[PDB]
């Protein structure tokens, strides 16, 4: 039950008392994984008076490489967990990439009770600077329309979608958020591209009302409105006639506007009008709706370069940055929303994960000995290891900070990380000269209808006999489902190495799977990626995803725009 | 002065050329007549030099030029695609050849006649052709080797030709596109795709019985 | 293993070529499949191995190749022709070209029932592009050279042909009928038009219902 004061309130007595609700915690995880044998041989046994340094110094840290193989073994045929808790409900792939290969992180059922109370926090420091209507809706660009069954017949899922599909969803956001433009049906249908365009036009049906615009970052609000800008009078025409396009073929879309159009003629020229008036399509936001306090998402470390076009959709709107979080857990959040965007710093929550920190300084880089969070030196750049109850202790992410300053006790943080790259050898391999070109050939078929590919990715399905192919694209409209099957057939004989291509031949691999995800996904898991608790730059995409990799595995069988097998052979 | 190619408004005998120019990026100048200009050039047909009137014509720097079969040699061969070999650019005619009366096939009589009565007896000999070039093609990637060519081109034309014809003309062999693709691989000729110049359709004639109409 | 040339006994495809190969003055062996002969023409071709199947077929002691308007460029370029040179490759296969129009044209017409009303009009059409071949051709004996190309007989297939169908559609042109009279002239190809080997009719195969039959 939210009070505006009191979530603050829980937040401010926190933050004063961060070092004893600290170490509370520490041993709240401590108390609470334990049991692994991962946990023992490390040597941790519980409790006692001696619970801070003597743990960093004997329990051990942890990297991608060596993490791979325990989940590995959860998510193959048998779910056997040794590192992390409990057999998780859903495995969550971490950005950056395990020499070369995909990285792993369980998801456990507090960050989705972290989600509720972060937030909580979140909007209710914004509401004292941004005051809003308890009986507004919103614009938010979230979804959680895929899901996907493991090898091991279990669930995994992206952070995001994990909490939306929850049972819990619908009473832990009723009081406290704005209402979604679409229908949760839409949220979860299986279309979010089509989503994508009806839950904008649900928002011009309700201009009036809107307090929020909302993605995570800038720049899927920006490909957003490029969309808008392409097809606005898609949009109008579609109004007038009070008739849904035939572009649009998915079940579940067409029948909830079918309830929801009516010829309305007028309405199409209001916004024809008042449209096509516009120079150059810089800030369209406010216009489309008069009463919304701000656009809201994050615009630091990568997304610096993508603040000048939010910007530039921005215009003389002040700009919220979303706080920081992930599927790892959540870290920090934003509780001065007044400050614009560039000296923007998020507040690091004290009860849900010890944090300590790798140094970096004195050459390049640093085996310096860690210290503890706001036991930390003001102005100088560390990289965070993080100890939490998502099966994650003295996880490296690779990735340093700054500290801006102090909300009371606990630190606010910079993150300029646009690249935290360091690799090695992937045997998935099929490297990205291979991969780019492989996309980028079967690409020109969508093209012939001014439509080009936003992004891509590949599987390794170990559940099928044999293991195998299966392929991500994100483009920028819809088309019709067999130019993309012989797509599949190029990208069937594109990928040229002789192991590879002698199997794909004779199909000793199976005969290559498309199916078209819809648009918004890839940009939806940069979403989570750039969130990532500790220096927010981490979104290098891995392009080919083991069995083993996992935001990308809940997203490949459901949403499908089409799913075909190979029109070769 | 620079290259001035001129056609119907239509992809027609002219996309293996407009195509083949991308592929080897040559930049390239287009007039072509709308739903009526076609008349008007009357007058113009005595009175460009041109030794036989017709379209395509070709004015260069160096020469006057007309019909698919001449300007595909010229443009190739100056860029050193026309042919190596005795053999071989006998072999692309005979492609060629392939290509060609299939595709000229499809257009005796696709704005003539019942296209459809026509299309059971021509479907029923189409099996064997479009086989030979299937079996020919495993070891290589196209049906020369390993940079894509120009008798790909008007083949280009061709494949989407019998499947706009026919959709499932292609049921059984599966490689050819895929191969398409790899052709239509090329970063250039993609964006001119993208591009304004594309022209989806008709491949043939305007008013055509079959592939005609200015919408599909 | 002298070289084959493999045809029918029809002008059709093949009638440029027999003359043709006695102009290079080269050897040459000749396989006759008759009208009868149709149960040869499904038991003959992947016998002997052809990858793209078609009559007429030609192989020099090293060469496998078919399609007409093919093996005509194959024979030039034995004979050295190639090399390149633009102008004429493209303007030796426009004004093939103009004639493949006309060849291809009237065997268009050859497989039609009706045939005189296709080709009045074939002949209404005639005169365009022979004037377009009259107006390169008074400088000099024939029409792009001195001493017989290739594209000759090509053309006087054509003009010989269409002669036969209208006796008078070459009467207006003067300078075609010295062109007529100028290979008819040269020692190898009169000498040999009273031969065994000289082929005059039919035009297309037997089946057509004219140029097709038995007598000229
Ligand atoms: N077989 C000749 C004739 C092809 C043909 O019909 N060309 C048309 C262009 S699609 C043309 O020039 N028509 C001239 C006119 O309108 O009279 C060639 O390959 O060029
Ligand atoms: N463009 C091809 C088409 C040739 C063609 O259709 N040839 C006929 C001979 S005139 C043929 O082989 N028919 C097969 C048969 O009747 O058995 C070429 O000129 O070679
Ligand atoms: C209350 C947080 C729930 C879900 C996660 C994300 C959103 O719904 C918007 C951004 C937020 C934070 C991030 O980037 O981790």
């Amino acid at each position: 039950t939210f009070d505006m004061n009191r979530v603050i309130d829980e937040f401010d007595e926190m933050t004063r008392n961060a070092h004893q609700v600290q170490k509370q915690t520490l041993k709240e995880i401590l108390l609470k994984n334990q049991s692994a044998i991962y946990l023992q041989n490390c040597g941790l046994n519980g409790n006692a008076t001696d619970p801070e340094e003597a743990f960093k110094s004997m329990v051990p840290l942890v990297t991608d490489v060596e993490l791979e193989p325990y989940i590995k073994r959860m998510v193959d045929g048998d779910t056997s967990p040794i590192l992390t808790g409990h057999p998780v409900p859903a495995i969550s792939l971490s950005s950056g990439t395990s020499q070369g290969r995909p990285k792993f992180i369980p998801f456990t059922d507090e960050l989705m009770e972290n989600t509720l109370q972060l937030f909580r926090t979140a909007f209710a420091f914004r509401n004292r600077d941004f005051p809003i209507d308890d009986n507004g809706k919103a614009l938010q660009f979230i979804f959680s329309s895929k899901q996907y069954i493991s090898t091991g017949g279990v669930p995994v899922g992206t952070a995001t979608t994990n909490v939306y599909r929850n049972p819990n969803f619908k009473a832990g956001m009723k009081s406290i958020t704005s209402p979604s433009c679409s229908p949760d049906e839409v949220i979860f249908s299986p279309d979010v591209h089509q989503a994508l365009y009806c839950h904008l036009l649900s928002g011009i049906l309700f201009r009036d009302q809107v307090q929020y615009v909302f993605a995570v970052f800038a720049h899927g609000l920006v490909h957003a409105f490029r969309t808008f800008e392409q097809v606005w009078e898609e949009i109008v025409t579609d109004i007038k006639d009070g008739v849904l396009s035939n572009r649009i073929t998915v079940p579940s879309v067409r029948t909830a506007m079918s309830k929801l159009l009516t010829p309305n003629p007028e309405l199409a020229e209001t916004i024809r009008t008042k449209c096509m008036s516009l120079s150059n399509w810089y800030g369209l936001i406010p216009a489309l709706f008069p009463n919304a306090k701000y656009v809201y998402g994050i615009m630091t470390g990568s997304m610096e370069p993508y603040v000048p076009k939010l910007r530039h959709y921005a215009g003389d709107l002040p700009l919220v940055s979303h706080d920081y979080g992930s599927s790892e857990g959540w870290i920090a959040a934003n509780v001065t929303p007044r400050l614009s965007p560039e000296e923007a710093t998020f507040a690091v929550i004290p009860n849900l994960g010890y944090f300590e920190f790798l140094p970096v300084s004195e050459t390049g880089e640093g085996e310096e000995k860690p210290v503890g969070l706001t036991q930390v030196k003001i102005g100088e750049e560390y990289e965070v290891v993080i100890t939490n109850y998502a099966g994650l202790y003295r996880y490296r992410l690779g990735d340093v900070v700054k500290v801006i300053g102090f909300y009371n006790n606990t630190p606010q943080l910079k993150f300029i990380c646009r690249r935290n790259l360091i690799l090695s050898i992937n045997i998935d391999k099929n490297t990205e000269r291979d991969l780019q070109l492989s996309v980028e050939s079967a690409a020109k078929r969508l093209s012939e209808e001014k439509i080009e590919v936003i992004d891509f990715s590949s599987y390794i399905d170990v559940s099928t006999d044999p293991g195998h192919y299966a392929i991500f694209w994100e483009i920028s409209g819809e088309t019709n489902e067999d130019v993309l099957q012989d797509c599949c057939n190029c990208l069937d004989r594109a990928f040229i190495d002789a192991g590879y291509v002698s199997s794909r031949k004779c199909k000793t691999i199976g005969a290559l799977e498309l199916r078209v995800v819809a648009k918004g996904t890839f940009r939806k898991i940069q979403e989570h990626f750039l969130g990532l608790g500790s220096s927010a730059g981490q979104f290098k995409m891995p392009r080919c995803v083991k069995p083993s990799n996992a935001k990308v595995l809940q997203i490949l069988c459901e949403n499908v725009v089409s799913s075909y097998f190979s029109t070769a052979f | 002065m620079s290259p001035i190619l001129g056609y119907w408004k239509i992809k027609g005998l002219v996309q293996p050329t407009r195509l083949l120019l991308e592929y080897l990026e040559e930049k390239y100048e287009e007039h072509l007549y709308e739903r009526d200009e076609g008349d008007k050039w009357r007058n113009k047909k005595f009175e460009l030099g041109l030794e036989f009137p017709n379209l395509p014509y070709y004015i260069d720097g160096d020469v006057k030029l007309t019909q698919s079969m001449a300007i595909i040699r010229y443009i190739a061969d100056k860029h050193n695609m026309l042919g190596g070999c005795p053999k071989e650019r006998a072999e692309i005619s005979m492609l060629e050849g392939a290509v060609l009366d299939i595709r000229y096939g499809v257009s005796r009589i696709a704005y003539s006649k019942d296209f459809e009565t026509l299309k059971v007896d021509f479907l029923s000999k189409l099996p064997e052709m479009l086989k030979m070039f299937e079996d020919r093609l495993c070891h290589k990637t196209y049906l020369n080797g390993d940079h894509v060519t120009h008798p790909d081109f008007m083949l280009y034309d061709a494949l989407d030709v019998v499947l706009y014809m026919d959709p499932m003309c292609l049921d059984a062999f599966p490689k050819l596109v895929c191969f398409k693709k790899r052709i239509e691989a090329i970063p250039q000729i993609d964006k001119y795709l993208k591009s304004s110049k594309y022209i989806a359709w008709p491949l043939q004639g305007w008013q055509a019985t079959f592939g005609g109409g200015d919408h599909p």
